[PDB]
């Protein structure tokens, strides 16, 4: 039907590509009169919002409003939610402040957002923590609002997960910190992974206190949400290089594809509601002056061109597109990973160190360890599909399995390991109390020199791509020439098997 | 050198009082050159063009404080939201004065909203003061308004964090329906009588009529409501003797305006003593730059401490609420509002008037009556729970044993078969045996009736992912117990560390270990230390009951994952299925408790147990949390331990051989 798409942008996004968004789109047109009104607004005040709503609602009874924002104002989405409550018109928020996450909607309002809420983001972040076995962690909550729901969601998620999370007690705040009573709660922290829920101007002081108290070590982790991480240009120098963030800001999908998907959802809802009831277009005539069949609880079942764009009970997407980013050494928000329907994808399955967060951090404690698949020593099995977690005695590792012989591209499949040398390495980690980097070799067997070129674990250790070989390895003359073996611990010779 | 104050006020007398308070605000503040102007607007019956007129008039006026002071509005929405949102676009504090909705408490939504009235959830803290006075622990929550329901649940968990108790029943549903009396009867079957209600007037009148028709307003029924529930037809439908709350000067607008003027005036005179002064621009045309001292002026308003006013010590918390609020506690004595208490910011004092209750005496009714009919659920244990079909119609054939002991059966209710086998066939049959005689001994010791029914499946209950939202759930006897449908599990409960974390345990009545059922070259296995069972094959077929606690005990064992991967392909529904399968020589081993297989070896000589005795544990009675049905019942169990009644139960089934 009549749908108006108004866009408030600062970047030069023209209007004629929205005029071309009507022709080939909706080839199977079930409404007999589908019309679009493309408009561009330069100002971002709510007076213009009220003015354009009174213009377009009286403009031949437009039943669809689509808005995107370029600024950093979350109150514009609340104003559009109030407009959708008053005018009873389904309004969609696309980008920026029109897509910023709000807490609770109303049954009188039919406003919807194309975004990712903080609850699903916390689910994704705890999925990241489950996939890394980072079970000993903490939680610091400030006086930034929407925080008790976050604590309660963490409590219910820990109570409904197979991990059994070792969670340190919640460090709470009251005001801006005096560094007298909050100092005691920050000095209780001895765990690695630190979670935080605050604003950016609070996070500057939090990271300044954490650097002042030395909480930015190589062991210590920092995972922040998307609401504290604001503009991609405005990055202060107090951020640790390696800051984990999760935001749905995907640069691969532009605003035009998102509003095309929104128009597809609107036409899908209109065509599916027209098949049930006849008198579907019902709007308000004009603003000046003193509903039963609605699309508020109808388009939960929606799928546009195979894309799972279904809607939740709260009004958000069922399966959005989350993007896991970090902060590199070049002070840029580096795009790392994308998210699937329910499961999580990882382009960089190898977790990077970023061990030098600042300039003066002399740290050399990690150890690169590789082994080889042998049955009585390193039992290499799949991950448990019921838990998606290696059991207590098994440890995770990676294996670079190639797809074919046509390309050299492969995937680092993560698997579980147990056995003899796994127990030896775990007891070495108990005694020495170091940090290890366990993975598998994909070159082949133990070692063989082919024209001054070694292979396997010998090629990994001699060419210094690792540190030491904990797994099983025979000892002869030239291997003792190229590296330095330790003392022997097990008496393993050779034998001949007969009947 | 001017400060503008915007207001949305109707009546000309209160506009004159507001202007008089503005004029008197500059009296004691000396002859300083600051000026105070006030701009008040009326109200058009709409809400969009009202928001337009007010927002552009306050942009053209460049005000600092925005006030809405309209209680008696005919629209029940009570929404000053759009003007507050427009001021939050430039971070300007709007001082709401009338409504008490919890949607305004979210500062993430309402970025620059302040108020001098608390929400109703703080009244629950006053009701927690009732818990500080009347010493009542178990409550029954009923909230219809889901916009404030999550905040009420949050405040209730915050209050219950101190005592570390739990609410017995919570309810959230859609306002507008009428058939909520089923959950009212389910709350009536519970032990507590404390009724906490949080809804509008219509749902309060609906549940008053529902309690009046079903007579839930008799003796001992605790009723405790607020100001919204004692107005309109809910006041007409209210029973006599109900206890409610009253906001002192909650609707008295004239002193409230002067208090707001004093608060805003001292905030402005505090802000004038500091640097970095910014002004709101002409944001209607060509100005989207935000007012930079938004959170700065908010921080000025955070530490605002006052000492003037008829109400008293007005003070803001971290949520910007009202501290030290005088409340009144009213009673409805024969359709007349009678004051029975006063409340300062920390303590309740009843007045000289008496507290007349809807039940009996004027003292507090202890509405914690324990269940005299304990709902008993059990599993069909083969030597312990004998279930026999009825002879003609719901009857039990009173047969006699060989030792002159008449079997005292009971009419239990149980399903017929499994859910793919039997869709719906649940009949009353005759239950008797070991634990039935234990319950007879318990009913002989302590006078209490009971209700024996059966669990719907043949499983103990395991901790399994539900198929949505990644949530842990229980099932079986634990799933029927934690849902409130059951009261006491009388069954040979396998005591472990996981279930001890969730429920409380009693003393074990049975003490035994584990063993292997075989049929009669090494015909024996001698326990878990057989190396062929460490690395099994398709020959040695061994398994256990599906979703049993033995599987959980092996799951804790991190060195026997091979048996956990092997036995999962052959888990049966019941143990009698394993008995029938090894009777046909299809099984080879079965981990099970000791004395059950000893009794089955006494019944059938081909059934052979193993020699070792590992996991020497005990079986007791499945119980609830902290409850008065724990200590006396445990003393009765120990009284059964000390005498020869355990030997009598041995004479019934254990010592008796063939």
């Amino acid at each position: 039907l009549n749908i108006a798409v108004l866009l408030g942008h600062s970047h030069d996004v023209t209007e004629r590509e929205l005029r071309n968004l009507w022709g080939p789109e909706q080839a199977t047109g079930l409404p007999l009169d589908v019309n679009v009104v493309a408009l561009l607004m330069n100002r971002t005040d709510p007076k213009s919002l009220i003015t354009h709503v009174c213009d377009l609602m009286s403009g031949a009874r437009i039943h669809g409003l689509v808005f995107g924002d370029d600024t950093d104002q979350e109150a514009v989405a609340q104003m559009l939610d109030f407009i959708s409550s008053q005018t009873f018109i389904p309004i969609l928020g696309i980008h920026g402040g029109a897509s910023m996450i709000m807490a609770d909607k109303d049954p009188t309002s039919t406003f919807f957002q194309f975004g990712a809420s903080i609850q699903q983001q916390a689910t994704v972040m705890l999925k990241i923590m489950q996939d890394y076995d980072w079970h000993v962690f903490s939680l610091v909550t400030t006086i930034f609002p929407g925080y008790r729901d976050f604590i309660s969601f963490i409590k219910t998620t820990v109570d409904n997960s197979f991990v059994g999370w070792d969670m340190q007690n919640v460090i709470t705040l009251d005001t801006s910190f005096e560094d007298a009573k909050t100092q005691v709660q920050l000095k209780k922290i001895h765990s690695s992974v630190i979670l935080l829920y605050c604003s950016k101007d609070e996070a500057v002081l939090i990271l300044s206190e954490a650097r002042s108290l030395g909480l930015t070590g190589y062991d210590f982790f920092w995972i922040v949400p998307s609401l504290v991480s604001g503009n991609t240009e405005l990055i202060p120098k107090e951020f640790p290089s390696g800051l984990i963030s999760v935001s749905y800001d995907d640069w691969d999908y532009s605003l035009e594809a998102r509003v095309r998907d929104g128009l597809g959802i609107l036409t899908t809802a209109a065509s599916s509601m027209l098949e049930k009831f006849s008198y579907i277009p019902e709007a308000k005539a004009s603003c000046y002056g003193q509903p039963l069949h609605t699309l508020h609880q109808f388009m939960v079942n929606v799928t546009w061109d195979g894309k799972d764009l279904s809607f939740t009970e709260e009004g958000y997407q069922v399966h959005p597109r989350l993007v896991v980013i970090v902060l590199n050494k070049d002070r840029e928000w580096e795009k790392v990973g994308k998210w699937e329907n329910q499961t999580l994808s990882l382009r960089h399955a190898v977790w990077p160190r970023y061990k030098s967060f600042s300039d003066c951090e002399p740290d050399d404690n990690h150890l690169s360890i590789v082994t080889l698949e042998e049955a009585p020593f390193v039992i290499v099995e799949d991950i448990d599909p019921l838990t998606e977690t290696c059991v207590r005695n098994t440890v995770p590792c990676r294996k670079f399995v190639k797809i074919n012989n046509s390309t050299n591209e492969g995937m680092n499949v993560k698997k579980c390991c147990k056995g003899f040398c796994i127990d030896i390495l775990k007891k070495l980690s108990r005694t020495v109390k170091f940090t290890y980097d366990l993975y598998l070799v994909t070159n082949g067997k133990h070692g063989k020199k082919v024209n001054n070129v070694w292979n396997g674990m010998i090629g990994e250790v001699v060419y210094q791509r690792a540190v030491m070989a904990v797994g099983s390895l025979t000892i002869n003359e030239e291997r003792s020439e190229v590296v330095d073996f330790s003392v022997p611990f097990v008496e393993t010779g050779i034998s001949v098997m007969v009947s | 050198k001017i400060v503008n104050i915007g207001a949305v006020l109707s009546t000309r007398k209160h506009e004159q009082m507001f202007r008089e308070a503005v004029n008197q605000a500059n009296k004691r503040h000396g002859s300083w050159k600051i000026q105070l102007n006030a701009t008040s607007v009326t109200h058009k019956p709409n809400a969009i063009q009202m928001a337009l007129s007010v927002c552009e008039d306050l942009i053209s006026s460049q005000v600092y404080a925005i006030l809405v002071s309209h209680p008696p509005t005919p629209n029940d929405h009570f929404t000053p939201t759009p003007v507050s949102y427009t001021a939050g676009f430039y971070r300007i504090p709007v001082l709401g004065l009338t409504t008490r909705m919890s949607i305004y408490s979210d500062k993430s939504i309402h970025l620059s909203f302040l108020r001098t009235v608390p929400p109703y959830s703080h009244q629950s803290s006053v009701w927690f003061e009732m818990m500080r006075v009347y010493n009542w622990n178990h409550i029954i929550l009923l909230v219809s308004d889901d916009h404030e329901g999550r905040a009420a649940q949050k405040r209730l968990e915050t209050l219950l964090e101190e005592r570390e108790s739990k609410a017995e029943k919570v309810l959230q549903f859609d306002p507008g329906t009428k058939n909520v009396t089923a959950l009212l009867m389910e709350a009536r079957e519970l032990e507590a009588r404390v009724i906490i209600l949080s809804a509008s007037e219509d749902d309060a009148a609906t549940v008053y009529r529902a309690a009046a028709m079903l007579n839930m307003t008799g003796s001992g029924y605790v009723w405790l409501v607020g100001e919204r529930e004692i107005s309109g037809n809910a006041l007409r439908y209210a029973p006599d003797g109900i206890i409610g709350l009253q906001l002192i000067n909650g609707k008295n607008e004239s002193a409230h305006i002067s208090d707001a003027v004093g608060v805003v005036a001292q905030a402005v005179h505090e802000l004038l003593e500091k640097e970095n002064i910014t002004d709101p621009p002409r944001g209607c045309v060509g100005n989207t730059n935000i007012w930079k001292t938004g959170p700065l002026f908010k921080r000025v308003l955070m530490s605002s401490k006052y000492a003037d006013g008829v109400t008293g010590r007005v003070e803001f918390n971290e949520d910007g609420d009202r501290k030290f609020a005088n409340y009144s506690i009213m009673n409805l004595q024969n359709r007349k509002l009678v004051q029975v208490g006063i409340y300062n910011g920390t303590h309740v004092i009843p007045n000289d008037r008496k507290i007349i209750w809807p039940g009996g005496e004027t003292e507090k009714p202890r509405g914690y009556q324990m269940s005299t009919r304990l709902k008993i659920v059990t599993i069909h244990q083969e030597p312990f729970v004998y279930v026999k079909p009825t002879m003609s119609d719901g009857t039990c054939k009173e047969e006699f044993t060989v030792n002159g002991d008449p079997v005292k059966k009971v009419i239990c209710t149980g399903p017929n078969d499994t859910s793919p086998g039997s869709p719906r066939h649940t009949v009353p049959q005759c239950c008797y045996g070991f634990c039935i005689d234990l319950l007879i001994k318990l009913a002989r010791t302590m006078n209490f009736t009971y209700e024996v029914h059966l669990v719907a499946d043949g499983k103990f209950g395991t901790q399994e992912r539900v198929n949505n939202s990644n949530k842990k759930e229980w099932n079986g006897m634990m799933g029927e117990l934690l849902s409130g449908q059951a009261d006491m599990i009388v069954a040979p409960l396998t005591i472990n560390n996981e279930r001890a974390q969730y429920i409380e345990f009693s003393k074990p009545f049975k003490y035994q270990g584990l063993t292997i059922l075989v049929k009669k070259p090494e015909e024996r296995i001698t326990g878990i230390n057989d190396p062929r069972l460490r690395n099994p094959s398709d020959k040695f077929i061994y398994a256990t009951v599906k979703q049993s606690s033995v599987d959980i005990y092996f799951r804790r064992q991190v060195e026997l994952s091979t048996m956990y991967r092997h036995m999962e392909k052959h888990n049966y529904e019941s143990a009698a299925e394993a008995i029938q399968a090894v009777r046909d020589n299809k099984l080879h081993a079965f981990i099970w408790d000791s004395a059950v297989l000893e009794f089955e070896a006494s019944q059938k000589c081909d059934l052979v147990t193993t020699g070792e005795l590992f996991f020497r544990s005990g079986f007791g009675i499945g119980m609830r949390k902290d409850s008065p049905w724990k200590q006396n019942v445990s003393l009765s169990i120990l009284k059964s331990h000390e005498n020869g009644f355990m030997e009598d139960l041995d004479k019934t089934w254990v010592r008796y051989q063939e």
